[PDB]
RNA sequence: GUCUAACGUCUAUGCGAGUGUUUGGGUGUAAAACCCGUACGCGUAAUGAAAGUGAACGAAGGUGGGGGCCCAUUAGGGUGCACCAUCGACCGAUCCUGAUGUGUUCGGAUGGAUUUGAGUAAGAGCAUAGCUGUUGGGACCCGAAAGAUGGUGAACUAUGCCUG
RNA sequence: GGCGAAAGACUAAUCGAACCAUCUAGUAGCUGGUUCCUGCCGAAGUUUCCCUCAGGAUAGCAGAAGCUCGUAUCAGUUUUAU
RNA sequence: UUGCUUAAUUGAACGUGGACAAUUGAAUGAAGAGCUUUUAGUGGGCCAUUUUUGGUAAGCAGAACUGGCGAUGCGGGAUGA
RNA sequence: CCUAAGGGGGACUCAUGGAGAACAGAAAUCUCCAGUAGAACAAAAGGGUAAAAGUCCCCUUGAUUUUGAUUUUCAGUGUGAAUACAAACCAUGAAAGUGUGGCCUAUCGAUCCUUUAGUCCCUCGGAAUUUGAGGCUAGAGGUGCCAGAAAAGUUACCACAGGGAUAACUGGCUUGUGGCAGUCAAGCGUUCAUAGCGACAUUGCUUUUUGAUUCUUCGAUGUCGGCUCUUCCUAUCAUACCGAAGCAGAAUUCGGUAAGCGUUGGAUUGUUCACCCACUAAUAGGGAACGUGAGCUGGGUUUAGACCGUCGUGAGACAGGUUAGUUU
RNA sequence: GGUUGCGGCCAUAUCUAGCAGAAAGCACCGUUCCCCGUUCGAUCAACCGUAGUUAAGCUGCUAAGAGCAAUACCGAGUAGUGUAGUGGGAGACCAUACGCGAAACUAUUGUGCUGCAAUCU
């Protein structure tokens, strides 16, 4: 899968309301905070005796992940998210196809 | 492994007629459908957008909605012990006016014409249709048609 | 163990005790799914039609 | 079964009058393996109506013991007597439908003399079902 | 365990509840004994009233602002305004509240 | 044997008598059983059937319902007939002079009818001044306003009321009632 | 297949935009019967996560039916409760527009939207009782192999010791 | 826990974890049973989901209560047209 | 009538007003049609004709439609779901 | 799997055959004609497609935004996928139009938690500011047992609830397999199809084989073999009377009527089976719940002890060998 | 009636091989400055209507033509099938009863019709 680093789609920003130029970037999940309430509840529940108090997933079945495109408007800096289908291979702004070339 | 996809078993139903593949004759795109029209449904395999499900291939229904390239048709489908109202969006390529309207709408006119004519003549006319009745008496002439006697034929082998 | 897989036997018997009933027809069908643009304008046409008939009867009363 | 129900034949040895057209002919063709039918003579109709003639009055089976019952129920169809009813049946008249539906299905007995050796085969093949025509009179004579 | 279109219930009966069931068979008996106690108290102190004079105070919260009810005792300022010492007031059938 | 085209030995499915053992309602049935049997007036046959109805099948008629029915064209002096209880409505601004025959009147209803110059009579008093129900107008209360009907025919995308004991944000609002929590039905 | 706590449907009864005396107080011929009232529960408003906002264009709407009633005179006309199908109006949430103005960032008039609510649209509920159905309880009756807590045994027997 | 020149053997006819009382009426999708008469109606082993496959929920089949009405407009059927 | 549509005075939808009366537009039947609430048991099935799959076949296994047994006695098939 | 293999527009026409052109040949490139698709369209197959949906070129991001309605599976729930519109914003083209991913039919994922984006909006409840936290809307992180628990073995020391809803005997259907018997007669038989045989085929019978199935029995019908004893079958090993011969005699072989009558003693083996020795007229084959354990026996199998080999980290396994093991 | 432009139905119109075509139309045809596109003015673009031709296109006719279309004392009431029997047959299968009812084959006939606008011996 090859995706260009720029794209002109609709901008939901109140200033734009139109197709503008965007910068394509791969979305990266943020760092897990220690003060999220769930992360707060989980740490308290595991404390003391009782062992592991929540489940740990083992039976992995997916072999890919859904790639998410981070589209940042060059005009107003509003970000947008686009999920793609499941792809194993993926490059951003790779070499475009050349049709007619020899082996 | 069982297979139960959207167009499963439609190998022959959705085929074009023999020597009738290709471009659509343009009377299909010139017909006008109004809400309340009775239309036959027959999926055209060469147009895959707005295509009916295989259940509606061969069904007849009422137009309820008219859009840019499609009509909405109301179909009554049996689900268990009752009917459920189904609303199918179909492009006009899969739709044709039902010919059952034109026979009944003409019989209404013929009854109206017959009623006024008998009314004009001050007489009566009966407009109810009748099933075929047993035939009356008749006389068979035998000039040139004297009965010919037949008999069952013996068995023969022709190979 | 192994059991019976599937059968439609006796299912038409059960559907015909109280069902196989055609749906009732009504003078006005529901406009659900009708084109929004037509439906938007059809609202204004009916309201104006009611006003004209209301005025025509109001003339023919007083 | 539905065809026999629509003919009001919901028991064995029940008899009904049918005016021959196409719709009713295809009906009787569907019920053919279960019925014996034929063309009734005037005397057969008279005897049937006289001995086993009943009317449907308020969904009740009422004996036709007086011409007032027939008049009160079929005078709008110009039937004023038991002989008017028999005439309307025999020469199939404009009000055959009303007269035959007013008539309760005839509840006949079994034949005096029995059936053939095996009933449930066509009259042509030596059985009893199907069209026996003028021999319906003999069959009715056996059963009424 | 879950069946039909019915409301989902919260019947808290999973502990050993039957060892802690208090049935008030003695409601009338306590009523009668309360009346007898009350008569005894009156006859003990007659003609002194059985009830101390209570103040009138506004009920707290936005829900009971409108209502006004009987308090616990008259404030020190209130008793001061009528020239009664709290130590003396408690002995003549007047209730005191140092807190209000 | 018979090939039965209908179910055998089936009761009519309609009440032929009140379920109530109140002797005074029975006396009213006594009177209109005689009237329905002998007058050919369709009014008396309707009243006899209505006297059999259960409490939910004779919903209360507010004194406001009677006012709107008397406001029909040419119905201002008709006799209002309510087979049931007539209740008061403290949301009315005014009430006309009217004759109303009912099974029961509330204290407010009886006060209001008589305060405005009207009459509050029973259904037996109706049968003497109108033995055929002449110039009458039968008023029935709302049947689908009952609280139990809110939960009837509940299902996905049916818009009916769930059978629930508590109401709030924590009670049947998350999954199946919201697209942010899966789906919505 | 019970009793009980809390419930669904249906039915009977009392009162009814209210309803429920029994926690308690009065009273008594004393666990009864009789009487009393403040609160409170449910209902009388909904909707939104919330800040919050909060139900009439009109005879409380239009159309086709609708029992009964009125005028007729086969037929026909009027009026049409309950209820049915359909198109609308109002309230809340969501989105769009954004007046005079202003702590210049607030305010939100006005007009809209194939959106949405367990709503309004001349209240119907509350209480008692009964059958049936539900859940928790031993839970229709009888039934484990197991688990835990606290105690009793080396008069048999295993092993050490002491003495024969 | 003991004890075992070791068999999972002995520990009061009890041992691959004694005996006694209690928690305890422990739980059981499993087996067994489930008490009077007559009258009327009268099934299902099929759909979907479930660590679901001897079980449930769900829809269907059935009963009960009825309600709005009284030939309105319905049918496991035929005819004609398509 | 409309804010939809047409180049339009064109259409679309919903309407006002008028005409067509019991052969008001096939047959046959109709212990009438329509509607609501609530709940039991069941969720092992099997057989016959016909269609039919695997298998050499099976009183085998599996489907289609109907009728039965299960849940059902009575006359016949001696006997037999 | 694909920034094109998506979208729009334009031009052209594929597989293949024939006839020709230096090196050039079966296969290089060029030309004309024919060419209904006999190709190509990511992938499995089906459908669909010719001035295209195929090949090439140009421009692009509609593979975008807000959410409703609908179709399939369906309980008319979810999920997936798809359809026709409404309101936007765009691409392309002269335009009409088309485009809301892949020509269509498959290509995928709830609650709880976390993370990102959006609104920069609501709340942190004595009042505020700023951090921090919590809300609302949309994605992602994943459950493949795919309507979605967090999970290694052994028991030959074993337990419980049950099940003939289900295996290990007999019995029952079947008869593939096993066994036995026919018909046709090309051949064998010095000549000579049928004295005696008999291929390629084909029709049957049997239930002493093994399968197939799972109907009966799991609140138990004692599941190997032998000893002992009775009866029955005939597909007859011997004995009676006969027919046939490639019957001279003697011997032998085939057959008919025939189950009246008999069909053994031993070495090895738990054996059934087998194999050897020997006698004999002959040492035929079977059944009777694979007859026969309240008749026996108990050598085998199949509890618990123990040894060995192989396997296992181990506890332990072996349908492998070995020894000891209550027959009411 | 012919011809052209735009069509409806989409072979009775297609395919092969011959022959004919007045008038107009259409067409081939001549040229490259310009817009435009090509290896190539072959296609596409433009110019002239001037120099020529019905040779081709197109149109019509011909063919025991192929194909297509229609019809039927053609085959055939055959094959199949709905329904029935305590019918036949060891079976495989078959007959009968009340109904429905093909395809191939054979023979014959036909070979575009038509709508809007313009034009012509
Ligand atoms: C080290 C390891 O690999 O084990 C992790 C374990 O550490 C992890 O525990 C996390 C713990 O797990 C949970 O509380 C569960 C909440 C929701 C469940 C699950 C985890 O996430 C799921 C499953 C599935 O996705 C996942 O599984 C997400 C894993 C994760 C890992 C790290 C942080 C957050 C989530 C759904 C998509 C979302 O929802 C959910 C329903 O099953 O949450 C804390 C916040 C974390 O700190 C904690 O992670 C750490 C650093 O130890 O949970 C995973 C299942 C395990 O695989
Ligand atoms: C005492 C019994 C009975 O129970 C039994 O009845 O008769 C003998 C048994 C049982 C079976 C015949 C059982 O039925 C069955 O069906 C299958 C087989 C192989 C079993 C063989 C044998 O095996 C046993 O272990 C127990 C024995
Ligand atoms: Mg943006
Ligand atoms: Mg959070
Ligand atoms: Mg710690
Ligand atoms: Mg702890
Ligand atoms: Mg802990
Ligand atoms: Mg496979
Ligand atoms: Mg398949
Ligand atoms: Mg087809
Ligand atoms: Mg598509
Ligand atoms: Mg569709
Ligand atoms: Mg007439
Ligand atoms: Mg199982
Ligand atoms: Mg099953
Ligand atoms: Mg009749
Ligand atoms: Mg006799
Ligand atoms: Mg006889
Ligand atoms: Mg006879
Ligand atoms: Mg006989
Ligand atoms: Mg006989
Ligand atoms: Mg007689
Ligand atoms: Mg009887
Ligand atoms: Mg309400
Ligand atoms: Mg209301
Ligand atoms: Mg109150
Ligand atoms: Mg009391
Ligand atoms: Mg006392
Ligand atoms: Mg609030
Ligand atoms: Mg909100
Ligand atoms: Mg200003
Ligand atoms: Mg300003
Ligand atoms: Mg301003
Ligand atoms: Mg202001
Ligand atoms: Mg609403
Ligand atoms: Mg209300
Ligand atoms: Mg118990
Ligand atoms: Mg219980
Ligand atoms: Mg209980
Ligand atoms: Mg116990
Ligand atoms: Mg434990
Ligand atoms: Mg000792
Ligand atoms: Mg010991
Ligand atoms: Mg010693
Ligand atoms: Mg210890
Ligand atoms: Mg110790
Ligand atoms: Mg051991
Ligand atoms: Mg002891
Ligand atoms: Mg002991
Ligand atoms: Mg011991
Ligand atoms: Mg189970
Ligand atoms: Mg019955
Ligand atoms: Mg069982
Ligand atoms: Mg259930
Ligand atoms: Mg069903
Ligand atoms: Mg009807
Ligand atoms: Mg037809
Ligand atoms: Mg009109
Ligand atoms: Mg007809
Ligand atoms: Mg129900
Ligand atoms: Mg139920
Ligand atoms: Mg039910
Ligand atoms: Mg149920
Ligand atoms: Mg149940
Ligand atoms: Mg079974
Ligand atoms: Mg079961
Ligand atoms: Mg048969
Ligand atoms: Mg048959
Ligand atoms: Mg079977
Ligand atoms: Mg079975
Ligand atoms: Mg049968
Ligand atoms: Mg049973
Ligand atoms: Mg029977
Ligand atoms: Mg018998
Ligand atoms: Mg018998
Ligand atoms: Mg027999
Ligand atoms: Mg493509
Ligand atoms: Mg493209
Ligand atoms: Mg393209
Ligand atoms: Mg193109
Ligand atoms: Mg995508
Ligand atoms: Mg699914
Ligand atoms: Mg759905
Ligand atoms: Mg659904
Ligand atoms: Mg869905
Ligand atoms: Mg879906
Ligand atoms: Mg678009
Ligand atoms: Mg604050
Ligand atoms: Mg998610
Ligand atoms: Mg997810
Ligand atoms: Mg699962
Ligand atoms: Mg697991
Ligand atoms: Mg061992
Ligand atoms: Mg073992
Ligand atoms: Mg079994
Ligand atoms: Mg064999
Ligand atoms: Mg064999
Ligand atoms: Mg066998
Ligand atoms: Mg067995
Ligand atoms: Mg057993
Ligand atoms: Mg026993
Ligand atoms: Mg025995
Ligand atoms: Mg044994
Ligand atoms: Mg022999
Ligand atoms: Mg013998
Ligand atoms: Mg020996
Ligand atoms: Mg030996
Ligand atoms: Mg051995
Ligand atoms: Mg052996
Ligand atoms: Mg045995
Ligand atoms: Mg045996
Ligand atoms: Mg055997
Ligand atoms: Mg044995
Ligand atoms: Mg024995
Ligand atoms: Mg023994
Ligand atoms: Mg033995
Ligand atoms: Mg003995
Ligand atoms: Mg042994
Ligand atoms: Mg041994
Ligand atoms: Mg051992
Ligand atoms: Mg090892
Ligand atoms: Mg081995
Ligand atoms: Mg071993
Ligand atoms: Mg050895
Ligand atoms: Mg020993
Ligand atoms: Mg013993
Ligand atoms: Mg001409
Ligand atoms: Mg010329
Ligand atoms: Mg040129
Ligand atoms: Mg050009
Ligand atoms: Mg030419
Ligand atoms: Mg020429
Ligand atoms: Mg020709
Ligand atoms: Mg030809
Ligand atoms: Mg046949
Ligand atoms: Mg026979
Ligand atoms: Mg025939
Ligand atoms: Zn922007």
């Amino acid at each position: 899968v090859n995706v260009p680093k720029t794209r002109k789609t609709y901008c939901k920003g109140k200033e734009c309301r139109k197709h503008t130029q965007h910068k394509v970037t791969q979305y990266k999940a943020g760092k897990a905070s220690l003060f999220a309430q769930g992360k707060r509840r989980y740490d308290r529940k595991q404390s003391g005796y009782g062992g592991q108090t929540k489940q740990i997933f083992h039976k992995k079945a997916k072999t890919t992940k859904k790639v998410v495109l981070r589209l940042e408007c060059v005009v107003c800096k509003t970000k947008a998210q686009l999920p793609l289908k499941r792809c194993k291979h993926f490059e951003l702004g790779g070499d475009k196809k050349q049709k007619g070339q020899a082996l | 492994g069982k297979s139960r996809g959207y167009r499963s078993g439609t190998r022959y139903a959705f085929q074009r007629d023999f020597k009738k593949h290709g471009a659509i004759p343009l009377s299909t795109y010139l017909k006008v459908y109004k809400v309340g029209d009775i239309v036959d449904i027959k999926a055209n395999g060469s147009i895959q957008k707005g295509m009916p499900h295989k259940y509606y291939h061969g069904k007849t229904g009422i137009v309820y909605n008219v859009t840019k390239s499609s009509v909405g048709v109301i179909i009554n489908k049996v689900v268990g012990n009752r009917y459920i109202e189904k609303r199918v969006n179909l492009r006009v390529e899969h739709v044709k006016h039902s010919a059952c309207r034109q026979e009944f709408l003409n019989r209404v006119k013929s009854n109206a014409a017959k009623k006024r004519e008998a009314k004009a003549n001050g007489e009566t006319v009966y407009l109810k249709r009748q099933a075929a009745k047993p035939r009356g008496s008749r006389i068979i002439s035998t000039e040139g048609n004297i009965p010919q006697t037949l008999a069952p034929v013996a068995y023969e082998t022709f190979i | 163990a192994k059991s019976k897989n599937h059968t439609a036997h006796n299912q038409t018997r059960k559907a015909h005790r109280n069902g196989i009933k055609k749906p009732k027809t009504y003078k006005y069908p529901s406009l659900k799914g009708v084109d929004a643009k037509f439906k938007r304008n059809h609202r204004y046409a009916l309201h104006g039609t009611a006003k004209a008939l209301a005025k025509a009867r109001a003339e023919k009363s007083a | 079964r539905k065809v026999l129900q629509l003919l009001r034949l919901t028991q064995i040895n029940a008899g009904v009058f049918v005016r021959l057209t196409k719709a009713t002919s295809e009906l009787i063709k569907l019920a053919e393996p279960y019925v014996a039918y034929g063309y009734p003579s005037l005397s057969t109709i008279r005897q049937l109506v006289y001995k086993r003639g009943f009317g449907k009055v308020n969904k009740q089976r009422i004996a036709l013991s007086d011409n007032a019952i027939i008049e009160a129920n079929l005078g709008k169809f110009n039937i004023l007597s038991i002989e008017d009813l028999i005439h309307e049946i025999y020469t199939v008249g404009p009000n055959f439908k009303q007269v035959s539906n007013f008539l309760w299905p005839f509840k006949l007995s079994n034949p005096n003399g029995g059936f053939r050796a095996r009933k449930f085969q066509h009259f042509i093949q030596g059985g009893d079902t199907g069209n026996r025509e003028q021999f319906i009179n003999a069959l009715v004579k056996q059963m009424n | 365990a879950i069946s039909k279109n019915l409301p989902l219930l919260n019947n808290h009966f999973r502990k050993h509840w039957q060892e802690r069931v208090r049935v008030h068979f003695d409601q009338a008996g306590k009523k009668a004994s309360r009346r007898q106690s009350r008569l005894r108290k009156a006859a003990k102190i007659a003609p002194r009233p059985i009830d101390a004079l209570r103040p009138v105070v506004r009920a707290p919260t936005v829900k009971y602002n409108r209502k006004v009810r009987a308090g616990r005792g008259f404030t020190l300022a209130e008793l001061k305004a009528v020239g009664i010492a709290p130590k003396y007031a408690r002995t003549i059938g007047i209730s005191v509240d140092h807190r209000r | 044997g018979r090939d039965h085209t209908s179910k055998q030995h089936v009761r009519s499915g309609h009440r032929t008598a009140p379920k109530s053992d109140n002797v005074y309602l029975q006396l009213l049935v006594k009177l209109y059983s005689f009237l329905a049997r002998r007058t050919d007036a369709p009014f008396n046959k309707v009243i006899l059937k209505s006297l059999f109805l259960s409490k939910i099948n004779r919903p209360p008629v507010s004194v406001s319902r009677i006012s709107r029915a008397l406001k029909q064209k040419g119905a201002a002096e008709k006799t209002i007939v309510v087979v049931g209880t007539v209740t008061d409505d403290n949301r009315l601004l005014e009430f006309p002079k009217a004759t109303i025959a009912a099974l029961r009147f509330t204290a407010g209803a009886k006060d209001r009818i008589l305060k405005n110059g009207g009459e509050a009579i029973t259904l037996d008093q109706l049968a003497l001044r109108a033995p055929k129900g002449q110039n009458t107008l039968i008023v029935r209360g709302p049947r689908n306003s009952r609280e139990a009907v809110r939960h009837f025919g509940f299902g996905p995308h049916k818009g009916k009321a769930p059978r629930i004991l508590s109401k709030g944000r924590k009670f049947e609002r998350a999954r199946g009632r919201r697209r942010s929590r899966g789906f919505k039905v």
